[PDB]
């Protein structure tokens, strides 16, 4: 509700007035120095900061600045002073316009006590034209207390939804996280969907993101869909929420294609083959006119700006960043007094940096594609200084940090096509500008005393047309059947990455069945599972993991890996087709071992 | 949280 509000602080109580703020329309406007970023609560709902002018001393809660009224030189204003422990009083004066060093500002020569800082300044019209900007005491001397406010904004903020529901229409939402968000926009469109009685699907990249949607949509009739279920259908006003990989593995497994006519994919830039595949299908369903869909992303496929916009200002520092352990030179890493996010190209690389900064006495959390859904909640819960992470953190991973150290690198999987066909982990090579923009994205979403900093190294590379994922999604995609007998294609811009012809990867009969199984139960990469299945090898049959050249022998910690089979024999792990991803990290390999023995 | 609100006033010019 609109008006004037006192700002009380306690814990342990405590209870003293720090300043005054103004709620107008639906947004709260007070001084920066009063809250300094701290959250607020009242009779209904908490308040999150989104806009703040650091030096200019003013902050906005629940969207950008809203106060649209200006003072004019030589006039008459009214400071509605809300003294701490005292009743509101209007104070009128003739406000002087004095010289600063930037230019010229208007102010009032009035003195009120600390904890009044942020009282409204009212014009003859009645609309608030500024805030009581302490201070005070400017040279020279006495006062003066500045008439402090920003320029009209614009946009910022705040709704309402365009009719993006009309079938055969696809929308990209260049959502800015920090303004709100899956907090404000997603329930808003979901609500509107139910009113239009549309078969709705929400697609969230990780599980823990979907879990964050679940609560952001508490009350709403929404059912999470376990991937261990081929299809679920209740036949009532219900919104399915699932992981991207759930959607595609369902489209693969079950023949019961539910005819959603609305599909909202959050973080639609995920280049995981499952996600690419999903985007492929959903796109074709839009084309059918059988569906309309929304793709939420800060960096839509195609986008190449490594420095997009943010709701909070980011400093972009370019430096040298270590790849192994360090000693001297790189003190700025350690010297920093705040929470940091660090992107490493691989899990192995991760372990160095951690071990190295662990010596400095820094509480570091490690993140990888597997450990993520088990390690990310710890970044909220426990106290820490450094989260080292792989590029998994590009998918809606929200951290409360101030710095991202991003050596701008990664490993990309590649299929070499000379003699034997195999997948290797190329690099570390430079990331995509999109992926850079995304890593940087983690930072600079909360207004902060110091602007958040993106500390990077090197220029990204656009071309990833040899990435396995694209051709891996093609084989994923064109093994999903449709009731209209149409072959699904890669989604628009993403098409130009695959040089393959449409459908060529199609697997007939119950080879197709194996290909699904290998991915779903045996838990193998798409390329691998494809080559094994299309060889007519049954899912139980494992004796292919032992027929390779000298070259194909898998290694673990510099030693030949030798496994104990189901029928019981020690055999050197030597796949026919070599896919690097199965041994790229211990847990992957550990898991592949279990498969190869027959215990899966 | 540790900060709170208390509605003390409404915005209007004194005629």
């Amino acid at each position: 509700s609109e008006g004037v509000y006192r700002i009380m602080q306690r814990g342990l109580f405590g209870k003293t007035q720090v300043g005054v703020g103004i709620h107008m329309e639906g947004v709260f406007h007070t001084m920066w120095h009063v809250t300094r970023g701290s959250v607020i609560c009242h009779e209904t709902g908490r308040l999150e900061p989104s806009w703040a002018d650091v030096r200019n001393d003013m902050i906005s809660y629940g969207g950008g600045w809203r106060l649209g009224d200006k003072w004019d030189k030589e006039e008459d204003v009214q400071v509605l002073a809300i003294e701490p422990g005292k009743n509101p009083k209007h104070v009128q004066t003739k406000p002087g316009l004095f010289k600063t060093l930037t230019g010229e500002i208007g102010a009032v020569t009035l003195d009120f006590k600390p904890g009044t800082s942020g009282s409204p300044i009212i014009n003859k019209k009645g609309k608030v034209i500024g805030l009581y900007g302490n201070g005070v005491v400017t040279k020279s001397g006495d006062y003066v207390s500045a008439i402090t406010q920003a320029e009209r904004i614009g946009e910022p903020d705040y709704e309402v939804d365009e009719d993006i529901f009309r079938k055969k229409r696809l929308t990209i939402m260049d959502l800015h996280p920090g303004a709100g968000k899956t907090k404000r926009i997603l329930p808003s469109i979901v609500r509107e969907a139910l009113k239009r009685r549309l078969r709705t699907l929400i697609l969230a990249p990780t599980r823990v993101v979907a879990a964050e949607m679940e609560e952001a949509l508490r009350g709403l009739p929404i059912r999470y869909q376990t991937p261990a279920v081929k299809s679920d259908h209740t036949g009532r006003e219900i919104v399915d929420l699932m992981c991207h990989a759930t959607f595609t593995t369902r489209l693969l497994s079950s023949t019961r294609v539910p005819n959603y006519n609305l599909i909202v994919m959050d973080e639609a830039h995920f280049t995981d083959p499952c996600s690419v595949a999903a985007r492929g299908y959903i796109s074709t369903r839009v084309e059918m006119g059988e569906a309309a869909a929304i793709f939420m992303t800060a960096t839509p496929p195609g986008s190449t700006d490594p420095f997009p916009q943010s709701n909070s200002p980011i400093e972009d520092i370019e430096r040298e960043i270590p790849e192994r352990s360090w000693n001297t030179g790189f003190d700025w890493i350690t010297d920093y007094q705040g929470k940091t996010v660090w992107f490493v190209p691989s899990i192995k690389a991760g372990n160095d940096i951690a071990n190295c900064l662990r010596k400095s006495g820094k509480r570091v959390i490690q993140l990888s594609r597997k450990t993520f859904d088990t390690e990310y909640p710890k970044t909220k819960l426990t106290d820490w200084d450094f989260v080292v992470t792989t590029d998994i953190s590009e998918m809606g991973a929200n951290f409360r940090a101030g710095r991202v150290i991003d050596p701008r690198r990664c490993l990309k999987p590649v299929i070499l096509t000379d003699g034997p066909e195999r997948v290797i982990l190329a690099g570390p090579i430079p990331v995509t500008p999109a992926s850079a923009a995304q890593r940087r994205g983690r930072i600079g979403r909360n207004p902060a005393q110091e602007d958040d900093q993106y500390v990077f190294s090197g220029d990204p590379l656009k071309n990833d047309e040899d990435h396995a994922h694209w051709t891996e999604a093609k084989m994923l995609l064109d093994n999903i059947y449709t009731p209209e007998g149409i072959i699904p294609t890669l989604f628009g811009p993403e098409r130009e990455k695959t040089q393959a012809i449409d459908g060529e990867f199609r697997l007939r009969g119950e080879q197709r069945k194996t290909f699904v199984e290998l991915m779903r139960r045996g838990d193998l990469p798409v390329w691998l599972s494809y080559k094994v299945a299309s060889a007519g090898i049954s899912y139980k049959d494992r004796e292919w993991c032992f027929t390779g050249e000298r070259n194909n022998q898998i290694l673990e910690e510099n030693m030949e890996v030798e496994i104990w089979t189901r029928e019981g024999e020690k055999k050197k792990l030597r796949p026919k087709w070599l896919d690097a991803r199965v041994y790229a990290d211990p847990m992957a390999l550990k898991d592949f071992k279990e498969f190869a023995s027959g215990r899966k | 949280a540790d900060l709170s609100l208390e509605k003390a006033a409404n915005v209007q010019w004194d005629e």
